[PDB]
């Protein structure tokens, strides 16, 4: 119905330049007034700016870490809202999203002055896109089968290993498959590379197909891993 | 710049118990609208973080009624009547009353319960993995209480340190346990030189450590 998608994440150089989308659907994208949010690993929430509609001068206000760096504007007859980023700073990592604030609506009462009046807020997000400020290159992942092993229930899976960098997606059987179903948080190896495994409990064995789909689009790899015993 | 505290970082609750989490502005979020200016978000993991409470009171569409705002001036509340298990996940309180608009450091809600034992799994390398010259054995500690778990790797009874890494989940949203994958990384010689590889669990769940071994060079 209401959602914001965001895109352009990648992997910069330091004092490098990145420009983020946000499309927004659902809403009457000109009404309202968007933020730009950002969390960096393992870390809070924290604002990096505004922009008002339209209406209300389409001005903008930024977090001081970023103000002079970092532009926000937007494109209402696109529905898109930007964040271009300059001068980057590895301390700029993290993943950022997008998301509406003070709606607004214009209404003429019987009477003539036509109010201009305001909700809230701070409604829509994400998912977010992820932004990597660092020298090093880009790595995709290796996929290895994590077997159903004999030593009621059995568990097999994917290692996703040596990728570079974060994040990796990793869904079963295109999506059918959610239930025990456990991805787990990627751990950085001494090589300077994460790995993640992503596993699924069963009970049926060779009566049906196992898939791991796993995405990096840091590197534009997708691989699609069938797991047997 | 208006600083946002909240109280405490880690909160341990019972599911069906109350809970509190506290939020002070160094500056007062005036109702000059009529409103005082603060919100609520739930951050639960795998999703973006959403809004719970705004205008320091008012409930957001679909949020469920055990969830309430309160407080005035610096000094605000959000309260859990009665815990559940989706409840689980980090808290922020933002005040949108004057720019640049500022988050809490968050608090982690974390579901109370019974211990668990842990179903301990084994995974060799693949014939894959070896042909590339590293070798990946993963122990798979599943759905356990608490998260407290001692994973310990012995390769033909000999007792490993430093060349294994382990990567913990959050919290069920359900059942409110995690799982464990203790993944030990040797290269392609060094796992034909051996082949006894088991690793051995040491959970509250188990009473004597649980062993699970595979033989293979």
């Amino acid at each position: 119905e209401v959602q914001l998608v965001e895109s352009g994440g990648g992997l910069v150089k330091p004092g490098g330049s990145l420009r983020l989308s946000c499309a927004a659907s659902g809403f009457t994208f000109s009404n309202a007034w968007m933020n730009w949010v950002r969390q960096a690993p393992g870390k809070g929430l924290e604002w990096v700016g505004r922009v008002k509609s339209k209406t209300d001068g389409g001005a903008a206000d930024y977090a001081a870490p970023v103000k002079g760096r970092f532009t926000i504007s937007r494109d209402d007859s696109k529905n898109t809202l930007y964040l271009q980023m300059n001068s980057l700073k590895t301390e700029d990592t993290a993943v950022y999203y997008c998301t509406t604030d003070q709606l607004g609506y214009d209404f003429w009462n019987g009477y003539y002055t036509d109010t201009l009046y305001y909700y809230f807020g701070m409604d829509v997000w994400g998912p977010g896109t992820t932004v990597t400020v660092s020298s090093a290159s880009t790595k995709g992942p290796s996929v290895f089968p994590l077997a159903p092993s004999s030593k009621g229930t059995a568990a097999l899976g994917c290692l996703v290993k040596d990728y570079f960098p974060e994040p990796v997606t990793v869904s079963w059987n295109s999506g059918a498959l959610t239930s025990g179903v456990h991805t787990f948080p990627a751990v950085l190896q001494s090589s300077g590379l994460y790995s993640l495994s992503s596993v699924v409990t069963v009970p049926s064995l060779g009566t049906q197909t196992y898939i791991c789909n796993v995405n990096h689009k840091p590197s534009n790899t997708k691989v699609d891993k069938k797991v047997e015993p | 710049d208006i600083v946002m505290t909240q109280s405490p970082l880690s909160l341990p609750v019972t599911p069906g118990e109350p809970a509190s989490i506290s939020c002070r502005s160094s500056q007062p979020l005036l109702a000059m609208d009529g409103h005082n200016y603060l919100d609520w978000y739930l951050q639960k993991p795998g999703q973006s973080p959403q809004v719970l409470i705004y205008q320091s009171k008012w409930r957001a569409s679909g949020v469920p009624d055990r969830f309430s705002g309160s407080g005035s001036g610096t000094d605000f509340t959000l309260k859990i009547s009665r815990v559940e298990a989706e409840d689980v996940g980090v808290y922020y309180c933002m005040q949108a009353l004057q720019t640049p608009l500022t988050f809490g450091g968050g608090t982690k809600v974390e579901i109370k319960r019974t211990v668990a034992a842990p179903s301990v799994f084994i995974f060799p390398p693949s014939d894959e993995q070896l042909k590339s010259g590293t070798a990946s054995v993963v122990c798979l500690l599943n759905n356990f209480y608490p998260r407290e778990a001692k994973v310990q790797w012995k390769v033909d009874n000999a007792l490993q340190s430093g060349n294994s890494q382990e990567s913990v989940t959050e919290q069920d949203s359900k059942d409110s346990t995690y799982s464990l994958s203790s993944t030990l990384t040797l290269s392609k010689a060094d796992y034909e030189k051996h082949k006894v590889y088991a690793c051995e669990v040491t959970h509250q769940g188990l009473s004597s450590p649980v062993t699970k071994s595979f033989n293979r060079g």
